[PDB]
């Protein structure tokens, strides 16, 4: 004697109730296991349905604010013909290593964007880094 | 002083990259199949790329190669669909081999 | 989706047609409704 | 053998086939339960009457829902659901009351083991979505130590027999609230008109209030 | 279900529930309100909730 | 309580 | 908080949308 | 017919771990096979029918 | 008279301690990480109840929130290892063909049941027609992958459900998690993190089957002296 309403509450619930009744003569092995350590949420059916009119998902982009120097630093100079290395999890590009160098002119009280940016290249230059403008 | 989550994505190599299209990157081969290899490069999808004509046997298992990017994840929505088609891989194209 | 039917509940499933496939085929299976769509639009 | 059975729709079914024209089945809904709050119902095919009785009351008993009752006898709150184009509208109800409900209903009542509920069946009077409009509506109920706990607060029951005694039913096991629930001057509940216009004395019926059988 | 949003001022009970019982002097009483503001909202809610109970007494 | 025809005799079993 | 949070903006890598050969001509 | 003696002991757990496949044997097979054309690769007609 | 001191001293007693096999010492945020669970499949297959489990998007590619993952995680290993230190049974379950031979041998040597092969129709609703009156079924099925491969929930999903038997899930943002008792929000693609898993469930198995191994043997020394 039991359940197979799985769309109706919980297999904790629909277990925690048919044993009050009687139906169930013993508790099965995971019961008292999940009474003590629950999970976060009780597990019951839901159907998921389509979102409509003003309804919009919490999802946000994810954005930084180095992003503004790597889109840039992108359409000046281009991706590296260096690879990336995904593997290594240090791995630092030429433009990382560019927002690094951006980064830290910016802190020494520069605030123009575009003197900024053309100040850094010349730092780059000068310790050897290949910056071939794309046009 | 225990590393958050939004530290480690923050400073990820692949956060890093920004948009994967036109980016290369160096990936592993770790299976293959007759002249279809599978090169994974540090992404949630392998690509597969089919083996050079020219070197053709320099391509094998453990291999390091060059790819250029174009999509991390091959998706389309077709008309009438709920959710979006996966083919769950990555779209690269082959280069070469990486040497040092 | 149109007049024309769009229902196909696996249409996620990566078309597989080639000689090999037909080989490890069910004898029983026959055409779907929507599977011979694909092969008059792929002959096209 | 704590679980009893009951018929509640008998149907022969007509099939017609390619090339024996006409063919009778039966379709039978059966509802089993035992009288503690265990119930359940399961359709049964077969050509033979006797082994559709077989398979629905089987299959039942493998389908049960709990009812959750108030003091064994009644139901929490009062219950209003559409089931497709059935509409079913329950009572709370004191001990005394009876079941004077849908006589289908009054059968699967006894099942579950409600013996005080007042019950009213309107639109479409289909045998299968009663039954299952019934019991979705029995198994989301919200029980009164439920209500304490999502609202943390005491749940006070005031009968017009025991005077101004205020009787506790239920108390939250989480902390009790500090804040009075809000006291809007007036609810914005949806009404029944039925319900309205008898407690006007409005509504006139010869067929209503009629004396029967106990059930 | 009984037609309009809070269907409870169209039953007996309450409007019976009305505890304002003008004195025979009462002949006339209008209200003037402002259909939007929000320091008239009271007046509105009277209007809305109580005009009816004082004309049922 | 009632009676209802049996579904089978065990012995009619593999 | 935490500096290394997201921070809500614009897609800064976003492409300009396309253009036909005449767009910008009378 | 030599059915296999029952699959699982007194405590009722099955003997073989891919017993809920219901085809344990036949998947034990071809997962030993499969197993072998993975070394192989880490390595690396008339007479009979 | 003795069992009651047996249930109490061996099956009641791990239930009063948060961490009783300490699986939390078996993975960390950075660890996950490395092995890339937190990646997730496009926006545009996201699941609406995956929602409350994402970090965010980057550029149209969502990031599962490793802390909840952490979170949820802890819970389903630390479930896991208790049901295998009752001696329960557990399934793992995959149709991802990638990993089903990784998968059948972390089963077998942990000492528990895989099935990665084609689910036939009534293996869990109808077992006892299919392997007999006697069968017993598993107290725990662990998916690696929830869904099949037509992109749908695996049908033992909710078969498991009907059945009442605990489900642990790794659930990827394009899949449904409400019916799996204890999900994992984690990348189920990539090999890392696949292997990850198997790792660690084959580990917390293996801990809490030693662990009960363990406290019997006490238990009967101490009792004949
Ligand atoms: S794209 Fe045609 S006018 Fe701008
Ligand atoms: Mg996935």
């Amino acid at each position: 004697a039991g359940s197979r309403l799985e769309t109706v509450g919980s297999i904790f619930s629909r277990t925690r109730d048919l044993v009050r009744a009687g139906v169930l003569k013993e508790k099965p092995l995971w019961f008292d296991v999940y009474d003590a350590f629950p999970p976060l949420r009780e597990p019951v059916f839901q159907r998921p349905r389509v979102r409509y009119g003003k309804a919009k998902a919490p999802i946000q982009d994810i954005w930084y604010h180095e992003d503004r120097i790597r889109a840039k630093f992108y359409s000046v100079y281009g991706s590296g013909q260096r690879a990336f290395d995904l593997f290594n999890p240090n791995f630092k590009s030429t433009c990382q290593r560019f927002v690094e160098k951006y980064t830290e002119l910016q802190k020494l009280g520069e605030t123009d964007e575009e003197k900024l940016f053309v100040e850094t290249g010349k730092a780059l230059l000068a310790e050897g880094v290949i910056l071939r403008r794309v046009g | 002083n225990v590393e958050s989550f939004a530290s480690m994505l923050r400073h990820s190599p692949l956060t890093q990259m920004g948009p994967a299209k036109d980016k290369l990157v160096i990936g592993r081969i770790f299976h293959i199949v007759e002249n279809d290899l599978y090169i994974d490069f540090g992404g949630k999808f392998h690509c597969v790329c089919r083996r050079p004509e020219v070197d053709g046997e320099k391509y094998q298992k453990g291999t390091r190669v060059r790819l250029r990017l174009l999509d991390l994840e091959l998706t389309s929505r077709f008309l009438g669909a709920t959710t979006d088609t996966t083919v769950l891989e990555a779209n690269a194209v082959l280069l070469g081999i990486q040497e040092s | 989706k149109v007049w024309y039917e769009s229902p196909s509940l696996g249409s996620h499933s990566t078309y597989k047609p080639s000689k090999l496939e037909f080989l490890m085929r069910s004898t029983s299976k026959k055409t779907r409704k929507e599977d011979h769509a694909r092969l008059r639009a792929l002959n096209g | 053998e704590d679980f009893d059975t009951r018929i509640l729709e008998v149907r022969n079914v007509f099939t017609m086939t390619a090339k024996e024209g006409r063919k009778k089945s039966i379709r039978v809904l059966v509802a089993v339960g035992n009288g503690k709050g265990a119930a359940g119902f399961s359709i049964g095919k077969a050509t033979d009457r006797m082994d559709a009785f077989r398979k629905a009351k089987n299959r039942a008993v493998h389908h049960l829902h709990y009812i959750e009752r108030y003091e064994d006898h009644t139901i929490f709150h009062d219950i209003s659901l559409r089931f497709k184009r059935t509409h079913i509208k329950m009572k709370k109800q004191p001990k005394g009351y009876g079941l004077r409900c849908h006589r289908a209903i009054i059968t699967i009542c006894r099942l579950i083991g409600i013996k005080d509920m007042y019950a009213k069946v309107s639109g479409s009077i289909n045998m299968l979505s009663l039954t299952q409009g019934l019991f979705r509506g029995l198994s989301r109920q919200e029980t009164h130590q439920q209500l304490a706990d999502k609202k943390g607060l005491h749940v006070v029951e005031i009968r017009e027999e025991c005077g101004p005694l205020p009787i506790v039913v239920a108390s939250p096991r989480g902390p009790l609230r500090k804040d009075p629930e809000p006291e809007d001057e007036v609810p914005d509940v949806k009404l029944d008109w039925e319900d309205v216009k008898t407690a006007q004395g409005m509504k006139r019926s010869v067929w209503s209030n009629l004396k029967r059988a106990a059930t | 279900p009984m037609k309009g949003r809070f269907p409870i001022r169209r039953t007996l009970q309450y409007l019976s529930q009305g505890n304002v019982v003008f004195k025979d002097s009462v002949k006339v009483m209008t209200v003037n309100y402002n259909t939007h503001g929000e320091l008239g909202e009271g007046a509105r809610k009277f209007v809305f909730f109580n005009i009816p109970q004082i004309q049922y007494k | 309580a009632f009676v209802i025809p049996k579904k089978n005799v065990p012995t009619s079993k593999r | 908080s935490n500096e290394d949070l997201p921070i809500s903006m614009e897609n800064p890598y976003k492409e300009p949308l396309k253009k036909c050969i005449l767009c910008g001509k009378h | 017919p030599r059915q296999r003696a029952i699959q699982w002991g007194e405590d009722g757990r099955p003997f073989h771990y891919l017993f809920y496949t219901g085809k344990q044997s036949y998947y034990s097979l071809m997962h030993d096979v499969y197993g072998m054309l993975l070394n192989l690769e880490k390595h690396q007609v008339i007479g009979s029918r | 008279e003795d069992s009651t001191d047996f249930n109490d001293k061996i099956l009641n007693e791990p239930l009063k301690h948060s961490d009783f096999f300490n699986v939390k010492e078996l993975f960390s945020v950075r660890s996950l990480f490395d092995a890339r669970v937190h990646l997730g499949h496009k926006a545009g297959c996201r699941h609406r109840f995956m929602e409350p489990y994402i970090f965010g998007s980057r550029l149209d590619h969502d990031i599962i929130d490793l802390e909840q993952t952490a979170t949820h995680l802890q819970l389903a290993l630390n479930f896991t290892a208790h049901m295998a230190y009752r001696k329960g049974i557990i399934l793992f379950i995959s149709r991802n063909r990638q990993f089903s031979y990784l998968i059948e041998n972390m089963a077998r040597d942990c000492g528990e049941y895989a099935h990665t092969r084609y689910f036939r129709g009534g293996m869990l609703t109808n077992a006892r027609l299919l392997f007999g009156p006697t069968v017993r079924l598993p107290d725990l099925i662990i998916f690696l992958h929830t869904l099949n491969n037509i992109f749908e929930p695996h049908v033992a999903v909710r078969d498991a459900a009907k059945m009442n038997i605990p489900t642990v899930g790794i659930v990827d943002t394009n899949c449904n998690p409400c019916l799996i008792t204890y999900p994992v929000p984690g990348n189920d693609d990539s090999p890392l993190a696949v292997h990850l898993y198997c790792r660690l469930f084959q580990t917390a198995i293996t801990r809490a089957k030693e662990k009960r191994q363990q406290v019997e043997a006490l238990y009967r020394l101490q009792g004949q002296k």
